């Protein structure tokens, strides 16, 4: 199936002088602008009336700790081994409990891509990217975020992101 | 919701009817927090349903003339709107 | 046609590798050995061509490992000896080949346990 | 100083950064935290640790609260069950 | 008849049945000098003959374009007037002589 | 979780593979329909005007536009790049593989003369891997730096170069600089060691 | 000449009288997957992982304590010993406790592979 | 043993373009500096030239001379139109980068590498 | 003649172009677009990348279509490894592929016209192209480069409502389309600044591979999704709109029907889309599920090797080509057993096109080059890769 899309009398003859001479074709369009001086602009009040997201909405980083207090990150590497934009640096020990956690955790917020394969890779739920979006700086050394601005940062959202976790999980 | 003459204004000045179709969402966007899903999921030895091992390594390879394959039908102008 | 030509087809001009890089360099041809961790000989059955260990740094600011050696992420996977002794004459840079250590035959069998 | 120390030397001229600035420091250490929770104690043998949650927790693990000895800790949560 | 075949250049060709006839007609003559049994001059010559064969065969052009099964004739006309430049050019590049040289060894096995 | 496939097409176009193979056989070094119903043509370098050509003008054959020409680098095989060009016919909807071999210092012809999409490809190929293309109007760096020294996308190149770019005040202006880079890439030995039953 | 031959997949290789069908493989150059059997130390066959199919016979044996015999056709990829590897890999799985984010031979595992590829 | 020609069949033959392409360069270097509003002198940069022609100046393969002039044939046609920028062109003069020792006991003095 | 520059800054096109000129007099006498401004080395670096983590490469190789680049790279790993998608997902696929062709159409028309001059047909349409995005956040996360069509199916099922929400986007959008068509398809000024300009005769535009609605405007019968039908377009009905004349009125007027043959595709889609899960699921090629992962041994095996290692796709190479709103979109992936690919090459709807600028824009004066770039609909991150 194919379209084909641009393929006298006087009566005909006048009507293309009238369509070109007393211009009447331009003004269809005027009186086409003309209607939507008079509807409703779309613009939202910006900071005041942020727009509409879902729950699904990749942002900044976070590291969610179990209700008791516990970080949830057991230094895996399995999300810098996937993190595509090699963004994450996780070097761990055994915390002295005998426990196993990160004494070093990172994003380079300045490589990442905001992707989530860190989110759904992590099988405890620990680092996930919250809805965050207005985090500019005015530096570049705010954006090298470590363990600790992450972990408190998850000391943060968490009564923001679990909601969308528990909107979600379903679905993932 | 606007002003009747202010609207007419826009219906007559575009031509087209207006209130039917919005650019912006009153009534016509689903609410959020839809109630939450359960989406859906023998002999099923992974043998047998090998995507991947199925594969084979590429085939290598009087007389009548063969073309690559019999040649394309050609198509036919649309019944609903044959010119636009 | 067919001219004549008796070089090792040195194309370290062609190349474009910085001298330094292609002067002090000693690249190492050699069948990569196996993670004794596990027990799978799949990779060890293709010779690669790896450069030499220069510095690897820290960051200052972040704590992260820092290098100068643009080479330093270099493994060539090759099919034979032959072939990566050529390459590696090819581009200008230095060889250190290392025969393969296949696993020589040791003769297995269930009942000599129950000798005595 | 960091849950994992990091506290830089006096010398360390790695301070400068903080001047005119801070240092973000997380006040909730979870190895203190862990420890102010009750010992979960149990009836059977064995028992398992889904993070408290299904898929919203850490992988489902069985530990062996056997021994009174040792209170079993699931690795991944830190959580002491005492048989 | 035809007022514009749909392509944009090809232009509406009148004297289809006769402009074919005339290149379809060369073409099975320069394949005469190839060797006897050289593909290109068994094959081409196979298909040039039916088109020429259908050619003198039908006098309606639509119902000739059916037949030959390309797409306007405008067009069957523009594809036996460049098979006759390849058979000019294949004489001369002569393709039916035996593999110049074998690949190298190895120079054909993906998983290396 | 297996491709729903016509068998028609692996039958059709491997008997196209015979009779390309029968047509051209002073070019041709093998012929092989893949299992995922696709042909390609292996000619020597020598035919690479020859064979699209044949494709490009034969009435059994159309091969009317180049869908695009790339060299893979294997740099084990002796001629490295294997120029590989991919055609497809409007008339006969289906598509074609010539692939040929060019090593470092021996150039293959240009097909711009066979089709004028290769203009562009053909300056790509050489500007990323260094093949050389006999006889091609103003053959030339599409996508590299103007001053760039090196091709890129030879498997022997680093993914990071060897100069990075920065303005120093002093001079005024953009310098190169060797690269320094603040975090390695870290090269994950990601490969496992237990090979698949084929 | 002690060699006696026996066919791997049908490469028809020949080998030394007492070496195991596991052996007889990897001349070929087929893997069979293994776990309790290491090359320097004793044959046990307790995961019986390696079970194989020589050819009609009524059942799977296992590679690392039969000797190949004459003229016995080793089907390493048959539909019978990947039933023998999938119904094992079930086993071994079955009670094995998931903290493979702990097991720090994460990517060191014989047994994730076996699992992922057989 | 046999190899086919790029474009030249003699070292001595090629050598031709090779000194086709230096008058080039040279009658160019004059240009170059006054257009791209370069600050070096002529004689500095033609010194710049004959340094790269000369570095060059030990292979024996003609097909890598032959291959050497189109790349460098390449560069002047970029540096002949104004293609290039200031920036590219003064990059042949590394003058930020701190021209490397070459000493042992410069090197041992500094930095582990070799 | 006369070598100005056009800047490489310059407003016009897509800001990442060169395009040295020779001026005679006001005509410009040859074009040589210098490209290689955003020469990332896209193909460079995803062969250090494992299947999965190179998906994101593509959603931003042509960022007005994300969606449909992914749909290529999907298809193409999918052939490798022998696996189909499950149903759903391949109408979720045609689903969204449909919206990126409207969002790339939307962004190709009205960015046309800024060029030209018209300026409010970019405002009318850019606020209904945010209400598309929101489509893809509402599904995959982001609103670009959403990496949601992945080999084996889409990341995640649709969330509850979007179904609803793109049939109420649907059906009025088509008043949007005309509100623009009366705006600009009958202006006096528009069709003197668009007909007869950069006519392509349709054998010159084969040959120069042109591949896309540039095949099509010249009149040539060529879809990719009529022609070698993927995922389920062999279950949809839509017509190719081909057209005469070859100009860049004929190209205008085939991308405003294919914005509203896609709105008859995306009808049948939501009146059509199978109850199923949407990602193959044999485990070994797409990651299982957050439940099983957490309570199944095997699952967790999976997972594990999956997002660390990879598919290890079976060795072979394959050319898929799929007609992204542009033109042709093609993945040539050569592929050794290895979890991450060894070449990609990348064939651009567009890398054809711009070299077809000189051809097209000859005997034509500075202002109709602006006009000859807005036909070919050429963003420069699929050109320049
Ligand atoms: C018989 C009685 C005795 C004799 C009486 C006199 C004889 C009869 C006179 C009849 C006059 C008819 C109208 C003639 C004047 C109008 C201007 C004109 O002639 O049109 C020129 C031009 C036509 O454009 P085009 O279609 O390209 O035609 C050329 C084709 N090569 O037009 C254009 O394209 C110009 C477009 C420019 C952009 C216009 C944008 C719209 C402007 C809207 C203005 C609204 C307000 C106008 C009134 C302002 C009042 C102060
Ligand atoms: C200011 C801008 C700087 C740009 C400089 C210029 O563009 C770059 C460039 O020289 S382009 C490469 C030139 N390189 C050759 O042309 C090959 C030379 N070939 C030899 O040198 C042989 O070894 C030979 C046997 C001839 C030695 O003989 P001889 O010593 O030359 O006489
Ligand atoms: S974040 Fe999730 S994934 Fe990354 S390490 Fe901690 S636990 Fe493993
Ligand atoms: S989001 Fe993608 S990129 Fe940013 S960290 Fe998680 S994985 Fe790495
Ligand atoms: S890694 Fe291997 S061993 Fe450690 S848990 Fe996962 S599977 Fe069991
Ligand atoms: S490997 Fe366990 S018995 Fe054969
Ligand atoms: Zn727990």
């Amino acid at each position: 199936t194919y379209k084909y899309v641009n393929k006298v009398d006087m009566k005909s003859a006048t009507d293309n002088a009238a369509r070109i001479l007393m211009w009447t074709e331009l003004i269809r369009g005027l009186g086409m602008t003309l209607s939507y001086l008079f509807r409703e602009p779309a613009t939202i009040n910006y900071p005041f009336e942020k727009g509409p997201l879902s729950p699904r909405f990749r942002g900044e980083h976070a590291l969610r700790r179990y209700p008791s207090g516990e970080e949830r990150c057991i230094a895996c590497k399995l999300c810098e081994a996937i993190c595509p934009a090699q963004a994450i640096t996780i070097e761990a020990e055994p915390r002295a409990d005998g426990s196993r956690r990160t004494t070093r955790y990172d994003i380079d917020m300045t490589k990442c891509i905001y992707c989530g394969f860190c989110q759904e890779a992590c099988p405890v739920d620990a680092i996930v990217e919250g809805p965050n979006f207005e985090f500019s700086t005015e530096t570049h050394e705010e954006l090298l975020y470590n363990k600790e601005k992450l972990l408190n940062n998850g000391d943060k959202w968490e009564a923001e992101i679990a909601a969308n976790i528990q909107a979600d999980y379903l679905y993932r | 919701s606007a002003t009747r003459v202010i609207q007419k204004l826009r219906n007559w000045a575009s031509g087209q009817d207006l209130q039917a179709k919005l650019q912006l969402r009153y009534q016509e966007i689903a609410k959020r927090t839809q109630p939450p899903p359960k989406l859906p999921v023998s002999n099923n030895y992974y043998c047998t349903r090998d995507g991947r091992r199925e594969v084979v390594p590429p085939s290598i390879i009087e007389k009548k003339a063969v073309t690559p394959a019999p040649p394309m039908k050609r198509w036919e102008l649309s019944k609903d709107q044959p010119y636009l | 046609q067919l001219i004549t030509v008796d070089e090792k087809l040195d194309i370290t001009t062609l190349t474009g590798v910085p001298e330094e890089h292609i002067k002090t360099r000693k690249v190492r041809i050699f069948v990569p050995a196996r993670n004794n961790m596990q027990s799978g000989v799949n990779n060890t059955k293709k010779w690669k061509m790896e450069f030499d260990t220069r510095e690897r740094w820290e960051n200052p600011l972040m704590g992260w490992a820092s290098t100068a050696d643009p080479l330093s992420n270099m493994v060539l996977t090759f099919s034979a000896k032959e072939d990566a002794i050529a390459f590696a004459e090819k581009n200008g840079w230095s060889y250190d080949v290392e025969e393969k250590k296949v696993p020589k035959p040791k003769s297995k069998s269930y009942g000599a346990n129950f000798s005595w | 100083i960091t849950h994992t120390g990091q506290v830089y030397d006096e010398k360390d001229y790695r301070r400068v950064r903080f001047v005119d600035r801070q240092k973000e420091v997380n006040e909730n250490f979870a190895i203190d935290l862990i420890a102010q929770q009750p010992v979960n104690e149990v009836e059977h043998r064995i028992i398992a640790c889904d993070g408290g949650g299904g898929a919203l927790g850490h992988p489902k693990v069985y530990i062996n609260l056997d021994k009174e000895t040792k209170t079993g800790t699931c690795g991944y949560c830190g959580l002491q069950f005492k048989q | 008849l035809k007022k514009t075949t749909g392509l944009v250049g090809l232009a509406v060709c009148d004297t289809p049945h006769e402009r074919l006839t005339i290149l379809y007609t060369k073409t099975l003559d320069i394949l005469k000098h190839f060797p006897k049994h050289a593909a290109y001059r068994k094959y081409t010559e196979q298909i040039t003959n039916e088109k020429l064969d259908m050619v003198k065969a039908e006098p309606d052009v639509k119902k000739l374009e059916a037949l030959l099964q390309g797409g306007e004739v405008e067009e069957v006309i523009l594809q036996a007037e460049k098979e006759l430049s390849l058979a000019r050019k294949m004489l001369k590049w002569k393709p039916w002589e035996p593999l110049v040289e074998e690949p190298p060894a190895n120079q054909w096995k993906w998983p290396i | 979780t297996v491709r729903p496939r016509s068998d028609v097409t692996h039958k059709q176009l491997s008997a196209f593979g015979e009779y390309v193979a029968e047509i051209l056989p002073k070019y041709v070094q093998q012929v092989q329909v893949s299992c995922l119903d696709e042909l390609e043509i292996c000619i020597h370098p020598d035919g690479v005007i020859p064979t699209l050509t044949f494709l490009r003008d034969h009435t059994n054959a159309q091969f009317k536009s180049l869908a695009d020409l790339t060299a893979v680098d294997v740099p084990t095989r002796q001629n490295r790049f294997e120029i590989v060009y991919n055609l497809l016919s409007l008339r006969f909807n289906s598509r074609i593989r010539v692939k040929t071999y060019a090593d470092e210092l021996t150039p293959i012809d240009s097909i711009v003369s066979v089709h004028i999409a290769a203009n562009w490809y053909e300056r790509e190929v050489w500007d990323m891997f260094g093949v050389f293309f006999f006889n091609h109007p103003d053959l030339r760096r599409i996508l590299t730096d103007y001053g760039f020294e090196g091709h890129p996308f030879r498997k022997d190149f680093p993914l990071t170069g060897y100069v990075e770019l920065r303005y120093d005040d002093e001079v005024k202006r953009v310098v190169a600089e060797p690269v320094e880079l603040a975090q390695e890439f870290r090269k994950f030995d990601l490969n496992s060691p237990w090979e698949a039953f084929p | 000449s002690n060699l006696i031959e026996v066919f791997v997949d049908g490469q028809s290789v020949m080998v030394e009288p007492g070496t195991t069908v596991l052996q007889a493989c990897e001349k070929v150059g087929m893997q069979i997957p293994r776990f309790c059997y290491h090359e320097r130390l004793s044959v046990a066959g307790n995961c019986r992982m390696c079970l194989v199919e020589i050819e009609k016979a009524p059942k799977v044996v296992a590679a690392c304590a039969m000797p190949v015999m004459k003229g016995w056709n080793i089907l390493t990829n048959s539909e019978k010993s990947k039933k023998a590897r999938e119904g094992v890999m079930e086993f071994l799985l079955a009670n094995h406790p998931l903290d493979c984010p702990i097991c720090d031979q994460g990517g060191e595992c014989d047994l994730q592979d076996q699992s992922m590829m057989f | 043993t046999s190899v086919k020609p790029i474009f030249s069949r003699d070292l001595n033959e090629a050598k031709r373009r090779v000194r086709e392409l230096y008058r080039a360069w040279y009658r160019e270097v004059p240009n170059t500096v006054h257009l791209m509003q370069l600050d070096i002198t002529v004689k500095q940069g033609r010194d710049k030239v004959r340094e790269m022609f000369m570095k060059n100046a030990h292979v024996t393969d003609p097909r890598v001379v032959d291959l050497l002039v189109i790349k460098g044939k390449m560069e002047l046609q970029e540096t002949i139109k104004v293609w290039k920028q200031r920036t590219h062109v003064m990059r042949f003069f590394h003058e930020t980068e701190t021209p490397r020792p070459k000493d042992f006991l410069s090197k041992f003095y500094m930095g582990h590498d070799p | 003649n006369m070598t100005l520059n056009f800047g490489p800054q310059h407003p016009a096109a897509h800001g990442v172009l060169r395009l040295v000129l020779e001026l005679s007099g006001e005509m410009v006498r040859k074009c040589d677009p210098h490209i290689g401004l955003l020469h990332r080395g896209t193909e460079k670096l995803i062969e250090y990348k494992t299947y999965l983590q190179a998906l994101p490469y593509f959603d931003r190789l042509d960022y007005v279509s994300m969606m449909c680049n992914e749909q290529a790279y999907s298809i193409a790993v999918e052939k490798l490894l022998n696996i189909q998608p499950p149903p759903r997902a391949q109408w979720i696929r045609v689903l969204f592929g449909e919206i990126t062709r409207i969002l790339n159409h939307i962004m190709a028309v009205t960015t046309h016209a800024l060029d030209i001059g018209a300026m409010t047909p970019f405002f009318w349409m850019f606020e209904e192209r945010e209400k598309m995005f929101e489509f893809y956040e509402r599904v995959s996360g982001a609103r670009m480069h959403a990496a949601y069509i992945r080999p084996g199916g889409v990341h995640q099922d649709l969330p509850l409502g979007l179904l609803d929400d793109i049939y109420e986007f649907s059906k009025n959008f088509s008043l949007r389309i005309d509100e623009v068509e009366e705006m600009l398809t009958n202006n006096r000024i528009w069709r003197n600044r668009t007909v007869d300009i950069g006519v392509v005769t349709a054998e010159d535009a084969l040959n120069y591979g042109f591949s896309g609605v540039m095949l099509r405007g010249s009149g040539i019968q060529w879809d990719l999704r009529k022609t070698q039908p993927y995922d389920v377009y062999d279950q949809v009905e839509f017509d190719v709109p081909i057209g005469s004349r070859g100009d860049c009125y004929d190209r205008y007027l085939c991308r405003v029907e294919e914005m509203r043959q896609s709105l008859r595709i995306i009808e049948q889609c939501l009146n059509k889309m199978p109850p199923g899960e949407i990602k193959v699921d044999d485990a070994k090629v797409s990651p299982p599920k957050r439940a099983e992962m957490k309570t199944s041994m095997e699952s967790l095996i999976h997972h594990f090797k999956l997002y660390t290692e990879g598919y290890q796709v079976p060795p072979g190479a394959t050319y898929t080509a799929i007609e992204a709103p542009k033109g042709e979109f093609g993945v040539y992936l050569v592929s050794d057993g290895s979890s991450r690919p060894y070449r990609c090459k990348i064939k651009a709807p567009g890398f054809a096109h711009l070299a077809g600028l000189d051809k097209m824009s000859k005997g034509h004066m500075l202002a109709d080059v602006v006009a000859i770039i807005g036909t070919q609909d050429i963003v420069f991150g699929e050109i320049d890769r």
